[PDB]
């Protein structure tokens, strides 16, 4: 009846918004009142996401299309900065606008690959009209799509088909061994996030090996570590709506040279599939439990939770 | 094994800080290019 599950993943692989999800999905969810509190941080998440991408035209030498967006870019800075938390004036609204409308900061919010942009950042500046209004309300998903701030461990729990599930994410922040023996203790099943979309992200510095390889370098270790033989091993391939909007110009070549199959979402995919499932070396006795998902998407994430429940249950 | 921390502490770290919660001094520093 008691069921301990641990969230394990890269940075930005969807854990904390799954999070969010068993709140919507088995809690009580967002009330109105409590979205009106996330518009503060909607408004610095779509500042954020807009200076990222000036500072990457900046490292990366990318001109504005119009010289004029550079004093609004120069601009955006001193009304960013002169604050109140909370509420976007129609300057502050007009110089985002023309800059998300410009066609240099289009061109560098095309080379995302090649720096970090978070993927809130088009969400939130494709919705601009809504969002920048002074009678704005976050809708649920405005709320779902929102980054904050934690500190250390999270856990919601929440109780489903008669199950008391604790659902830890540790998430980035450092853990000392025994923090992670603590956390590893008394778990029913593990739920591993990948962000299939982080394919062709460019190699950082410091990297010998890209994301993807790196996550399945981890996902090898927890499979195949003998202290989680009656684990349950769930295995999220995430971010699939980003990964099939990708594929088409980005070939996964980028990820995994030998690749010979065709850019379709499908062949793709599925290769991404056996990649991490053959990481698995005790095939006849640990089944790998795998799902395509796109965290921000209650619906799905609703469907999916419910096989794995499913599967938790029969694991008796 | 204490191969699984060092792992999980370096992929688990990674990916976009300066894009999360609320305005910062610091995310606000203007770029060299626009001065
Ligand atoms: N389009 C899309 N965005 C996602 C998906 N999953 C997560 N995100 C977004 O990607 C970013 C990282 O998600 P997050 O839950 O914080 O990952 P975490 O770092 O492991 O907690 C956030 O901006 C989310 O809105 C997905 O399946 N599709």
């Amino acid at each position: 009846r008691e069921v301990k599950l641990l969230l394990l993943g890269a940075g930005e692989s969807g854990k904390s918004t799954i999070v969010k999800q068993m709140k919507i999905i088995h809690e009580a969810g967002y009330s109105e009142e409590e979205c009106k509190q996330y518009k503060a941080v909607v408004y610095s998440n779509t500042i954020q996401s807009i200076i990222a991408i000036i500072r990457a035209m900046g490292r990366l030498k990318i001109d504005f299309g119009d010289s004029a967006r550079a004093d609004d870019a120069r601009q955006l800075f001193v009304l960013a900065g002169a604050a109140e938390e909370g509420f976007m004036t129609a300057e502050l609204a007009g110089v985002i606008k023309r800059l998300w409308k410009d066609s240099g900061v289009q061109a560098c919010f095309n080379r995302s690959r090649e720096y970090l942009l978070n993927d809130s950042a088009a969400y939130y500046l494709n919705d601009l009209d809504r969002i920048a209004q002074p009678n704005y309300i976050p809708t649920q998903q405005d709320v779902l799509r929102t980054r904050v701030k934690t500190t250390g461990i999270v856990e919601t729990h929440f109780t489903f088909k008669d199950l008391h599930f604790k659902m830890f994410d540790v998430g980035g922040q450092r853990s000392e061994r025994k923090k992670w023996i603590h956390c590893f203790e008394g778990v029913t099943a593990i739920i591993f996030c990948v962000a299939l979309s982080d394919y062709d992200l460019v190699l950082a510095e410091d990297e010998e090996m890209n994301r993807m390889h790196e996550s399945m370098k981890l996902f090898d270790s927890i499979c195949n570590n003998k202290w989680f033989t009656d684990t349950s091993i769930i295995l999220f391939l995430n971010k699939k709506d980003l990964f099939e909007e990708k594929i088409k110009k980005s070939p996964l070549t980028i990820c995994y040279p030998e690749y010979a199959g065709s850019n379709t979402y499908e062949e793709a995919a599925a290769y991404i599939q056996c990649q991490f499932e053959d990481l698995n070396k005790r095939k006849d006795t640990k089944e790998i439990y795998t799902h395509f998902t796109c965290a921000t998407d209650t619906k799905n994430v609703q469907f999916v939770f419910d096989a794995v429940t499913d599967v938790i249950i029969k694991n008796n | 094994i204490e191969g699984l921390v060092e792992l999980l502490n370096r992929v688990q770290s990674s990916g976009a800080h300066d894009q999360r919660g609320l305005l910062r001094k610091e995310d606000l520093v203007l770029p060299e290019f626009l001065q």
